[PDB]
């Protein structure tokens, strides 16, 4: 036995890193087993790599927190007990270690998140003895180190498992725990079902199991089915006939449905209104509608603003006030200069003027403040008053060009003309003094993008509000320009919340006041011309309509109203209405519709103003769908289509999250509390209480009383019945279907005041204080971070109630305590599948999120991958597959072109509805013919019934402070009632296990599959009963019935037997887990699915859709990936329906944007002279290559000859991409010449050869707070685009030494320049025509500029190699072996850290041709 | 052949029909949509009498 501990100390001894510390490891180990400490010595030598790597001084001694903070003399309460690997101090900055090793991604993943949680935990509480520390995790996947070489370490590893082969260690130590753990961070297991756990499940899976069996049959033949579905048919017809069931679907009748539409909000709307009262009431509705219509009749100041706003970030002094104060009586004196010479008053209001940081400070106080300053500095001790101030300024400007001058700003650039500085200065600031609508309310046309501009101004001025830093009157202000006038746009409030906005003028003072929400006008900040030619198109839509001729300017002027109203006023109301539009006129041109169409079109409506809107839609539709119209029904449909689909242009967004937080915990929570099961606290350690609970829920969601009852069929009520599952179950068997303190006493002191700031400081104090006496645990350590604690805590308490060997050494190096080891009928004796519930935005509604740990993600992947192999061996879904899709699609416009009956189906609540019971006992009564793999399935959806869902603590949080308020100080909801009841005993609810819930996308392929074996069965169920086939196609959640010529004649000529043949079909889904929405169509000319809508086998547009999905996308990475997604956004638009000019207008828009922000456009960016013939048969290179085109027209014809050329001897000629790939990394400004003289086409001249374009990203990316082909393959919109602007300002750009400058120094250095012109040609391109004289020459600006032919040759060969050659005409998988063939280094690192053929060429072009991705 | 025996412009005529050049117009649909142009609406094609 010895023999090998004597081999592994010999190899310990000769091989081994002995630098300072690790021969102490080797002395203390030879004088002691043998697989712990060659364990022991592997994770040391990890340790002191990782504390060598990462600068931080070694922690050996185990020393803690406490310890560290002890030896350095800081006195600290009792706090968590925390060991790091490595520790370093600098001053105020700790920088913390903590290591480990994982081999399965699981437990890698886990201790990743509880390493966080206690280093936040320690930042939480340092942060409360004013301590700054910086965390750092070293999570290492391998074992590999830099002291032991890699095959001596794998000969050591398999000397220890060689080692464990005996059975002396195993029973005289190493207990089954901890060698299993031990064994199992040895192995290389890293988790496809991993069966190998300890079964010991109780008799309740039995019981589950039986239950599951009992009472069903899933045995009978094929004809026993039939008739039972017969007969059951005949009861039901006999009981409908009668009328002991209400009818579901109604016959659509249009004029009652006009009628219905009309009368809606009958007790809040007066009636039909006439177009020209609505268009005179509109003008004034709102002060933002007031402030349009309202006929409304260099710059030393603006410099002297901007220079001195320039110089306020870099903190030039620490006299923060007294800087401003300076910069005050500085732009005080600039405007005095400015406004004696020439000018008018342009940045004053009276009595106050627009200071530095944007905000306004009335002259008054800044003359007292002023004036007291030089007096106090008089004091101390000749110069008249006037001397100390024109020093200062002297010792500031001086200070501003020295902090400007390192960077290269140039001051000169600012044109200030530094002549404003006089002696006379003190006299000068002493001496300078200066149906409520004021303007007339409607004058304006609605034909001109007069109000469209007022209102982009107004939008730009309030998202350049949003972004005040608000440092330390008060009252902040933007500007914001017109014509004749300018105004101002005031506030006190800061941040990125919803404020009140003042609109002020200096000539009449205040105008408006309104309070708005800031980050919600983004789509119109610069949409000036795009919003009028999408008007104008929806307009000429249905401008031939011969009908409505004389009504079409008011049904103009209409839709523009409508417009400007949801624009300038963003309401989640005015987005519901509009979808809620939506679906009545998808159900308004069908044959049937459900009689609940009409209470879930209404929605709640208030604040007056989408009754405005409402009262336009219902104008708008009177004169589109009046009576007498009878004439292409189709060109109207799309426009109502479109006017509905309108509500894309506000943003998705919540306004605010709480509120939607509680109401989707409301839909979350309620069918649970009407069903019976809200079983709460699902204690982990099954008890048998929640299991006799749980298997009589399982009862009785068994039931489902079907139509054979006395009562009849309870509609919208959750169960499934055991006789049609049975049927369902046998029929699929068979071939048949597929075939502090104070802050608390002065919380106290408030409450007691309210009874007979300060209101939250005791919303903070209950919110942070009541939850510690129901802990239940994120914000639960957050509020107790935040203050003892436990005698506050009881007299808090008392105040409220008076009125009414698996040791820790080895622990961290060899071997972890995560993985689970055994597994019951509730869960792997870890937790029992818990997630948590989160919020996702949509248009509509919101849905719901269940987020996850690891190990239930992968639990989830495993069920949901075995589903969906099932599901592929079948053909009827189409959900995540492009080809069954694609499918659907075919056959729906196949059907369509014949005028064949669709039934378009939604059904609601489908995931709070739906069960993980109802999965398993449908899965196991069925034979899946040819046990391993089923029980386990069997026993993962167990545990998936068993599931524990946390509440989320802001919703917990508002119902404690209305129980509190309720309490102390009408109409209660359910949940509202359940959490009162709840809190009256104590407890506080934190998990809430229940049967009735499947999750919102966890389960999503076995939900496909369910749905898709029952949706067969209900098809095929109709045709045996009455003669005529079903074809079907299922998302999940919605689906589409597509119907037979019988069917289509039978309701041509019958409607009775039709109409009860579809409430049988509503009331077998309703028997099933199906419940029917009543959005739910059936059409024989408009079919809806999957947001796709089919009317005459064609696709509708949905122009608007597009047109404000392109105007939102709008994020805050780097520029040219903007442009990236910008130009997939609008390839998809011009794709599907939208013309050139709206694509146009919008990629102008964008454009303009971007020179808003300051960037220096390259022709690399996006192409705004579209002829389209490059967005059906061209990538984003062919659109760059004709923008380049465009700009220098001579050479390229000569390149692109030589490139023909080129490329005609490439395809078949002489073979020449062997050399290709190495003569493409030389100086590309001589290669062109050569290549030109090799192939016999004359070169460029030197003027048409000279053309470069700026590349700020020539040596290093934009530091967006090496190629690119290496990287790719590894909040809100208005936050996104704000953020943008302003790093776009800073040192965003960097040098060739790494260093960050701005990008006025680059233009201020190119401007030191003789050479260069700066030449564009209509909207901006901006492209230099440096000479070649100083190309590259002393390391200067020459460096970021590259050369325009040679990317241009670039682009050309690539789009050559892409789509034909037919491109080089006049204008009338294996790369990473490429890859690690021609770059090693490259493909060693930055590549692959976590995972002869023509395309040599693809990978070669763009390693070193810095232009684009080009894949 | 042709398409459904319907009115491509009303969605809902279905009884006297008289055939454009690739589908079918009701009587009042072609005498309302002959004041505009001779060209088809739909068919971008002359409409016949
Ligand atoms: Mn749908
Ligand atoms: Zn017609
Ligand atoms: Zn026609």
């Amino acid at each position: 036995m010895e023999e090998d501990i004597a081999c592994v100390k010999d190899l310990v001894s000769k091989y081994l890193a002995n630098n300072e510390r690790l021969s102490r490891q080797k002395l203390a180990f030879l004088v002691q087993m043998l697989l712990m400490e060659g364990l022991k010595l592997l994770s040391l030598c990890i340790e002191v790599d990782s504390c060598n790597a990462n600068g931080c001084e070694h922690n050996s001694e185990d020393k803690s927190v406490e310890r560290i903070l002890h030896d350095h003399g800081v006195l600290t309460p009792s706090l968590c007990f925390v060991v790091p690997d490595g520790y370093k101090l600098t001053g105020n900055v700790l920088i913390l270690l903590e290591c480990f090793v994982r081999s399965s991604p699981a437990n890698f993943e886990q201790k990743y998140v509880e390493d966080f949680k206690k280093l936040e935990q320690l930042k939480e509480d340092l942060k409360s003895v004013d301590i700054n520390l910086i965390p750092l995790i070293d999570g290492r996947t391998s074992f590999y180190n830099e002291q032991i070489p890699d095959w001596v370490n794998d000969k050591l590893r398999d000397t220890l498992f060689s080692l464990l082969k005996y059975a002396q260690e195993s029973n005289s130590l190493f207990e089954e725990s901890e060698y299993s753990r031990l064994c199992e961070s040895l192995s290389m297991t890293s988790g496809e079902s991993l069966n190998a756990l300890l079964d010991n499940r109780s008799n309740h899976y039995e019981e589950v199991i039986a239950s599951c069996h009992q009472g069903i049959n899933n045995k009978l033949t094929a004809h026993e089915v039939k008739l039972q579905i017969e007969e059951e048919y005949q009861v039901f017809r006999n009981r409908l006939r009668k009328g002991e069931i209400e009818g579901q679907f109604l016959k659509v009748e249009k004029n009652q449905l006009l009628n219905e539409f009309n009368n809606l909000y009958a007790d809040k709307v007066a009636e039909k209104d006439s177009v020209e009262h609505l268009t005179h009431q509109f003008k004034r509705a709102s002060p933002i509608l007031r402030f349009l219509y309202a006929n409304i009749s260099e710059c030393q100041m603006q410099c002297w603003r901007s220079f001195l706003n320039k110089v306020k970030s870099m903190r030039i002094l620490n006299t923060r006030r007294k800087l401003l104060l300076i910069f005050d009586a500085l732009i005080l004196l600039a405007s005095k200069h400015d406004q004696v010479r020439k000018k008018p008053l342009r940045g004053w209001l009276g009595t106050c003027f627009v200071s530095v940081n944007d905000r306004l400070v009335s002259l008054e106080s800044t003359k007292k403040d002023l004036k007291k300053w030089v007096e106090r500095r008089q004091q101390v001790e000749c110069p008249s008053k006037n001397q100390i101030l024109n020093s200062i300024f002297q010792k500031t400007i001086s200070k501003a060009t020295t902090a400007l001058r390192d960077v290269g700003i140039s001051v000169d650039h600012y044109k200030i003309d530094m002549e404003v500085i006089c002696p006379d200065g003190y006299d000068l600031i002493m001496d300078f003094d200066v149906e409520a609508f004021p303007y007339i309310m409607g004058d304006v046309d609605l034909l001109k993008t007069t109000d469209l501009e007022r209102l982009s101004s107004l939008s730009l001025a309030l998202v350049n509000s949003m972004k005040t830093s608000s440092t330390v009157k008060e009252a902040y202000c933007q500007e914001f320009s017109l014509g004749e006038t300018e105004f101002q746009l005031i506030y006190q409030k800061t941040g990125e919340c919803s404020k009140c906005y003042a609109i002020n003028d200096n000539r009449v003072g205040e105008v408006c006041s309104f309070y708005a929400d800031p980050k919600r006008y983004f789509p119109a900040i610069f949409s000036a011309e795009v919003l009028q030619t999408t008007v104008s198109t929806m307009i000429s839509w249905i401008e031939d309509c011969n009908e409505l001729e004389e009504q079409l300017d008011k049904i103009r002027s209409l839709t523009k109203m409508i417009l400007i109203l949801i624009l300038a006023h963003p309401s989640k109301r005015s987005q519901k209405l509009l979808q809620n539009l939506r679906y009545f006129i998808m159900a308004y041109v069908s044959d049937y519709y459900h009689k609940d169409l009409i209470d879930k079109v209404r929605e709640e409506l208030i604040t007056d103003v989408e009754f405005l809107l409402y009262r336009l839609l219902r104008t708008l539709m009177g004169l589109v769908l009046s009576e007498d119209v009878k004439s292409m029904m189709t060109n109207r449909f799309k426009f109502i289509l479109n006017i509905s689909y309108m509500c894309h242009f506000i943003t998705k967004e919540t306004p605010d999250r709480l509120t939607d937080q509680i109401k989707c915990f409301e839909k979350f929570l309620e069918p649970k509390v009407k069903f019976g099961h809200v079983s709460i606290n699902p204690a982990d350690t099954a008890t048998e209480e929640e299991l006799d609970d749980m298997v009589y829920n399982a009862k009785k969601f068994l039931s489902k009383g079907g139509c054979t009852s006395a009562k009849g069929p309870s509609y919208k009520k959750p169960g499934v019945s055991k006789k049609y599952l049975s049927l369902l179950t046998s029929s699929f068997n068979n071939g048949s279907l597929f075939k502090n303190k104070l802050t608390a006493l002065a919380v106290s002191q408030l409450t007691e005041v309210f009874s007979r700031d300060y209101e939250y400081k005791v919303q903070q104090a209950m919110s942070n204080l009541v939850l510690g006496s129901k802990q239940h645990d994120e914000i639960l350590l957050d509020g107790g971070a935040s203050t003892q604690l436990k005698e506050t805590v009881e007299k808090i308490v008392d105040q409220y109630r008076e009125p009414v060997t698996t040791a820790m050494l080895k622990n961290l190096c060899f071997y972890s305590q995560e993985s689970p080891q055994s597994y019951n009928s509730v869960g792997p004796d870890t937790g029992r599948l818990k997630f948590s519930l989160s919020y996702k935005e949509q248009v509509g509604g919101n849905r719901e999120l269940y987020i996850g740990d690891l190990r239930t993600k992968m639990f989830t992947r495993l069920i949901e991958d075995y589903f969906e192999a099932l599901s592929s061996q079948l053909s009827g879904s189409c959900l995540n597959n492009e080809k069954e899709f694609e499918n659907a699609i075919l056959s729906m416009k196949l059907n369509v072109s014949m005028a064949h009956v669709s039934y378009s189906m939604d059904h609601s609540k489908w995931g709070p509805m739906m069960c993980p019971f109802l999965f398993l006992t449908v899965l196991q009564n069925l034979i899946f013919l040819s046990i391993k793999g089923r029980d386990y399935l069997s026993t993962l959806l167990m545990w998936h019934m068993h599931k524990m869902v946390e509440i989320p603590f802001n919703v917990v949080s508002a119902m404690m402070k209305s129980f509190i308020k309720a309490q102390l100080g009408t109409k209660q909801s359910i949940t509202e009632d359940f959490f009162y009841s709840n809190f009256q005993i104590g407890v506080v609810p934190s998990h809430i296990s229940s049967i009735l819930d499947m999750g919102q996308g966890i389960l999503h392929n076995t939900s496909d599959f369910y749905a898709l074996i029952t949706e067969r069965f209900i098809n095929y169920a109709i045709s045996c009963v009455c003669g005529g086939t079903i074809d079907a196609y299922t998302s999940s959640d919605d689906q589409i019935s597509l119907f037979d010529q019988t069917l289509t004649e039978l309701l041509h000529r019958d409607p009775e037997e039709f109409r009860a043949l579809m409430e049988f079909h509503y009331y077998m889904s309703d028997q099933l887990n199906k419940f029917v929405s009543p959005k739910s169509v059936i059409g024989r000319f408009v079919a809806e699915f999957k947001s796709r809508f089919f009317v005459w086998g064609d696709e509708v547009p949905l122009l608007t859709k597009f047109v404000a999905a392109a105007l939102h996308n709008i994020k805050c990475k780097e520029p040219h990936q903007l442009a990236e997604t910008i130009d997939t956004i609008v390839d998809q638009s011009v794709a599907n329906g939208v013309p050139v000019h709206l694509c146009n207008l919008i990629q102008i828009r964008t454009l303009s944007l971007l020179q808003y922000a300051r960037y220096p456009i390259d022709p690399f960016l996006l192409n705004c002279e579209t002829d389209v013939r490059d967005w059906v048969d061209g990538n984003r290179s062919y659109r760059i290559m004709r923008q380049i085109e465009g700009l220098i027209p001579d050479a390229c014809s000569k390149i692109r000859s030589m490139l023909r050329r080129l490329y005609n001897r490439l395809k078949t000629g002489q073979l020449h991409e062997e050399f290709t790939t190495n003569y493409l990394s030389s100086e590309h400004l001589s290669s062109l010449k050569n290549l030109c003289e090799l192939l016999g086409v004359e070169p460029p001249s030197e003027s048409d050869l000279e053309y470069s374009w700026l590349n700020l990203a020539a040596h290093h990316p934009l530091r967006m707070v090496i190629p690119t082909i290496v990287k790719t393959i590894q909040s809100s919109i208005a936050s996104g685009f704000v953020g943008l602007c302003r790093t776009l300002g800073s040192k965003c750009v960097r040098g060739p030494n790494k260093e960050n400058l701005y990008i006025k120094s680059i233009q201020s250095l190119i401007t030191g320049t003789q050479g260069i012109e700066l030449l564009t040609n209509s909207i901006g391109v901006q492209y230099w025509r440096v000479p070649l004289g100083l190309r590259n020459k002393s390391e200067s600006v020459v460096s970021y500029f590259r050369p325009l032919l040679w990317d241009y040759m670039c682009i050309s060969l690539s789009t050559a190699i892409e789509l034909g050659a037919w491109v080089l005409g006049d204008p009338k998988n294996h790369i990473i072996h490429s890859l690690r063939r021609l770059y090693p280094s490259v493909f060693e690192k930055h590549i692959l850290p976590f995972m002869i053929k023509f395309l040599d060429l693809c990978v070669a072009l763009d390693v070193n041709c810095e232009a684009l991705s080009l894949v | 052949h042709l398409g459904p025996q319907f009115c491509k412009s009303c969605w809902f005529e279905n009884k006297g029909l008289v055939e454009c050049n690739n589908h079918y117009l009701c009587l009042n649909c072609l005498t309302l949509l002959l004041g505009v142009s001779s060209r088809c609406p739909i068919c971008k094609m002359p409409l016949p009498t």
